[PDB]
RNA sequence: CCGUGAGGGAAAGGUGAAAAGAACCCCGGGAGGGGAGUGAAAUAGAGCCUGAAACCGUGGGCUUACAAGCAGUCACGGCCCCAAGGGGUUGUGGCGUGCCUAUUGAAGCAUGAGCCGGCGACUCACGGUCGUGGGCGAGCUUAAGCCGUUGAGGCGGAGG
RNA sequence: GGUGGAGCCUGGGAGUGAGGGCGCGAGCGAUAACGUCCGCGUCCGAGCGCGGGAACAACCGAGACCGCCAGCUAAGGCCCC
RNA sequence: GGGAUGACCCCAGGCGGUAGGGGAGCGUUCCCGAUGCCGAUGAAGGCCGACCCGCGAGGGCGGCUGGAGGUAAGGGAAGUG
């Protein structure tokens, strides 16, 4: 601000027969090498969402894809060993064949490593679940171990 | 986020001395001696457009006048002869016919005259 | 010929073939005849009549391609702290040509 | 919008004698001449009309008491005189100058005002060594 | 800082005016009659000087 | 075809150039040489290294022919001005500027008989 | 750099992909050019990308040396550009007392402004008072903290 | 009677509390002031934006959404400007 | 009010404005949209435009200049004019 520049407090002109304007310190916000007057102090933006409003929105964001039809509830990821290889070779007989993006909720992390690194999937832990990162995909897939934590997680 | 005026003030002063091509001096290469003379030409704009429609009446007035002395009465006469005989012809911006084909003011003369005479 | 019109509100001289704008009116496509209202006749053998109230018997045929052009207006006031820039009026014409008397 | 403009007309070289006439009471007969207020052409912007030529001067009569009564005072020469002329002395000496005088107050101030002054060429009369056309308008 | 100063910015027009008659006047030169150099009038310039003149280099 | 010239930053103040340069916009090069050579400024020293410099420019560069040639067109512009410090009375030092110039005596030729 | 001193305290980035940063001429004392050459580009040529504006020039069009004006605007007319209609000029006419501030009032002979380019002034933290979009609704509701991430959030009812 | 950017109430946001001219009623002043202090207005304030008043905030005419090379008018004029 | 909604369609009025109150918007920086879509078949920027759309703020398109970034619709936060 004006008070925290390096500059320093001297009035620079003595105000009276100068000429120039009268002006207090460099450090004055209108000189060019000023302060700022009102820019920005470092603050925490986060803010208490309600609880209910923040349930209701997780209800909402899997009711949206039911809705439309790109919800997916597989348990049996045949793809062990979270190669990429068995991943994609699993999306092509589930029915992600890789053109529309997926929010992948797993309590598997040997999926969740192979699914983690393409640009079509979102991963997701089982408790990580969120509007956002359900909204910015097309599809969603989740665990029968995903979806119990989900469905006793909101009411 | 330092939102720079950087653009926006050259994209304005250009638009104002693009529409202010053409003053004296300072007066159209300043883009602040410019808005000066862009308030004041607007005003005068505004009021030399509503001007111009008396300055014409102020104009076919003299052109009739001047064309029905000719004919050998007063204007004054002339269009309370008109509006006597009942009109909306002549309308003065068709003081257009006592300049060229006279002939038609000759006769208008005459249907004014008549209806006031 | 010769003739002389009232339509939109104003009064124009016109000839065998010309007209230009003419305070837009309500006939919509260009095809379309028009009867206005002459006033003064027309200075040949037949014609030459001044006529009351604008009575004049017959009519004109506009043919008319209308649309609007923008025309360069900016009609700004200033008083003061006031800059009403905001008023352009590029002022509906209508375009028309016209036939017979 | 229609189209209205004269052309550059021949111009109208009118004499009038001015053997009666009360100046002022003919001299805006004269102005009105000047300018084309007379005839149907007129556009303010052009000096269009007459080049009037009114002769036969001094003997112009004025109205009741102007003998030392109309004063000319016109001339501010510059530091102490705003030298006073009445109308027996304008009448005397180069008469010639009272029509002028007159019009020039009744013609216009801008240019076209002092183009149209130029037309206007008083003589004292009869003989204006300079004409042999006159529709001379009574 | 005093007593007599300008009022107003004198403009292009009134500036570019004034420096009007401060154009250069082109100098004189004759085309001495011994060989055709340009000499100024009434001046022993280096060609030769007038006739017999008084010489820079020559014979 | 017209042979350039320009000689920048030549040090002296443009006002002065252009002074001396309009002289010869416009002239013959036999005859604008010699008025160069004895017009009394200092603009006719570097306008006249510049108007010699573009007369060899038009011979050994674009083959135009020394006699049949004039000055086409002549400029000064104003360069990066020197700002150096005149001190006057009561510590008030201002700022004198030594202006150097662009000088540009475009060469072309007349026509060929 | 200023200050004896404590202290104050600046400005100043960008060639190009690569220096290939211009061999050799020619003018010039040299600087600087013009060729040649480099390179895609050299009005990218060295405190060099883009390089605006003020400003200063040069060339062209129109225009002015009997004119009067807050510099314009409207109207016609003349003339070169495009050829329908335009823009550029401005000759004449008509009409016209600058901008901001402060004012009972300003063209004001009240104030500020040389011009241009940038920087430049209603925000934010926590509370409060009304509104509105929501959620829940005689219920509402988290705080610090805890546990977990990838720019996943839950648990936490002390309290209000 | 009066449907009008009328009213009444609640709540939010004000601005303003240096006014001025004119008319009328008065005071102070001198039956002075473009004086000062009120009351009823009005107008400028913020409508000088326009017309007339030669020019001119408050005098007379009139409340400017924008356009039109149409018309009728108010105060004011009609010899010219 | 008309509306066989598509509330576009007309109708009666209103529409000077300072301090102010209220409502719509346009822009600049940054972010989500974006691991996307544009872009050397030329980005931002600069100069123009007599064109186009918008009442305007501005936005498009076209021409050169520039030689590498720009970021849609809808939204969000401002060091926002
Ligand atoms: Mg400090
Ligand atoms: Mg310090
Ligand atoms: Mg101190
Ligand atoms: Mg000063
Ligand atoms: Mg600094
Ligand atoms: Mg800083
Ligand atoms: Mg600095
Ligand atoms: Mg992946
Ligand atoms: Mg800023
Ligand atoms: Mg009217
Ligand atoms: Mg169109
Ligand atoms: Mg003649
Ligand atoms: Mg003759
Ligand atoms: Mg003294
Ligand atoms: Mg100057
Ligand atoms: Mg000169
Ligand atoms: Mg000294
Ligand atoms: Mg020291
Ligand atoms: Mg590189
Ligand atoms: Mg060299
Ligand atoms: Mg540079
Ligand atoms: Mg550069
Ligand atoms: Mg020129
Ligand atoms: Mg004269
Ligand atoms: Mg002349
Ligand atoms: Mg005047
Ligand atoms: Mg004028
Ligand atoms: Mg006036
Ligand atoms: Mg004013
Ligand atoms: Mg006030
Ligand atoms: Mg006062
Ligand atoms: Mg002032
Ligand atoms: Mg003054
Ligand atoms: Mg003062
Ligand atoms: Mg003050
Ligand atoms: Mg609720
Ligand atoms: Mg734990
Ligand atoms: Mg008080
Ligand atoms: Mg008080
Ligand atoms: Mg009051
Ligand atoms: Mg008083
Ligand atoms: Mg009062
Ligand atoms: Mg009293
Ligand atoms: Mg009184
Ligand atoms: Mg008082
Ligand atoms: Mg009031
Ligand atoms: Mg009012
Ligand atoms: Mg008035
Ligand atoms: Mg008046
Ligand atoms: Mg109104
Ligand atoms: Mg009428
Ligand atoms: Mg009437
Ligand atoms: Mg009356
Ligand atoms: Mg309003
Ligand atoms: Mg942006
Ligand atoms: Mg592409
Ligand atoms: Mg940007
Ligand atoms: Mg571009
Ligand atoms: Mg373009
Ligand atoms: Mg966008
Ligand atoms: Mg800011
Ligand atoms: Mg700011």
């Amino acid at each position: 601000t004006r008070g925290e520049v390096a500059y320093s407090g001297r009035k620079i002109w003595p105000q009276k027969h100068t000429g120039r304007a009268r002006h207090g310190d460099i450090g004055a916000p209108i000189f060019v090498g000023g302060g700022v007057v009102f820019g920005p102090k470092p603050r925490d933006y986060s803010y208490t969402l309600p609880k209910k409003v923040r349930k209701k929105g997780l209800a909402m964001a899997v009711a949206d894809r039911a809705r439309e039809g790109k919800l997916l509830l597989v348990e049996a990821f045949a793809g062990v060993n979270g190669k990429t290889k068995e991943f994609l070779a699993w999306a092509k007989e589930a029915g992600l064949d890789g053109s529309e993006s997926v929010l992948l909720v797993t309590g598997n992390e040997l999926v969740r490593r192979a699914a983690r690194n393409l640009p079509w999937v979102v991963t997701l832990a089982p408790e990580g679940l969120n509007v956002y990162d359900i909204v910015r995909t097309e599809r969603l897939v989740m665990d029968l171990d995903a979806w119990e934590v989900f469905q006793n997680r909101i009411g | 986020p330092r939102a720079k005026t950087g653009v926006v003030r050259r994209r304005k002063h250009k638009k104002i001395l693009k529409l202010a091509k053409g003053y004296w001096g300072l007066r159209s290469k300043s883009f602040r001696k410019a808005r000066e003379t862009l308030f004041a030409a607007g005003n005068y704009a505004y009021a030399h457009r509503k001007r111009r429609k008396r300055d014409f009446r102020r104009l076919w007035i003299v052109r009739i006048n001047a064309a029905c002395r000719q004919h050998g009465l007063n204007y004054s006469t002339f269009i309370h002869g008109l509006k006597k005989a009942g009109i909306e012809v002549d309308r003065k911006n068709l003081a257009d016919l006592a300049v060229r084909e006279p002939q038609v003011f000759a006769e208008l003369v005459e249907r004014a005259k008549a209806a006031q005479g | 010929m010769f003739a002389i019109v009232k339509t939109g509100g104003k009064q124009y001289r016109v000839e065998p073939g010309l007209k230009l704008r003419v305070e837009k009116l309500d006939a919509e496509p260009g095809a379309t005849v028009e009867l206005p209202v002459l006033l003064l006749g027309g200075e040949k053998t037949v014609v030459g009549t001044p006529v009351v109230e604008g009575a004049s018997v017959v009519a004109e045929v506009l043919g008319h391609g209308r649309g609007k052009k923008i025309l360069v207006s900016k009609f700004k006031a200033k008083v003061q702290y006031r800059r009403k820039k905001g008023h352009r009026q590029p002022y509906t014409e209508l375009l028309i040509k016209e036939i017979r008397g | 919008m229609k189209t209205y403009v004269p052309k550059q007309v021949e111009p109208r070289w009118v004499l009038i004698d001015a053997e009666g006439k009360t100046l002022g009471r003919l001299a805006t007969k004269i102005a009105t001449l000047l300018r084309g207020k007379h005839r149907p052409d007129w556009t303010p912007n052009v000096a269009m009309g007459d080049f009037v030529v009114v002769v036969n001067a001094d003997k112009i009569r004025v109205t009741g008491k102007k003998l030392e009564q109309k004063i000319y005072t016109r001339y501010s020469g510059y530091p102490g005189g705003l030298k006073k002329i009445p109308l027996e002395k304008m009448l005397a000496t180069h008469p010639e100058r009272v029509l002028e005088h007159a019009v020039k107050g009744m013609l216009p101030k801008g240019p076209l005002g002092r183009r149209l002054f130029k037309r206007l060429k008083v003589y004292a009369g009869p003989d204006h060594p300079h004409q042999a056309q006159r529709p001379e308008k009574l | 800082a005093k007593h007599p100063v300008p009022k107003k910015k004198t403009s292009k027009a009134r500036r570019d005016a004034r420096r009007s008659h401060h154009a250069l006047t082109p100098p004189t030169l004759v085309p001495c009659p011994e060989c055709k150099a340009m000499k100024p009038p009434h001046t022993v310039c280096p060609e030769c000087g007038y006739y017999a003149g008084r010489k820079v280099l020559e014979v | 075809m017209e042979a350039k010239a320009i000689a920048r930053y030549v040090r002296i103040s443009p006002r002065k150039v252009r002074l001396v340069v309009d002289l010869i916009r416009g002239k013959s090069l036999e005859e604008a040489r010699n008025i160069l050579r004895y017009t009394n400024k200092r603009g006719a020293y570097f306008v006249a290294k510049v108007l010699e410099s573009a007369a060899a420019n038009a011979v050994n560069n674009h083959d135009m022919l020394e006699d049949r040639l004039y000055v086409k067109a002549a400029y000064v512009d104003e360069g990066p001005a020197l700002k150096r410090v005149l001190p006057r009375a009561r510590g008030r030092a201002d700022i004198i500027k030594k202006r150097t110039s662009h000088i540009t005596v475009i060469l072309g030729e007349k026509h060929g008989k």
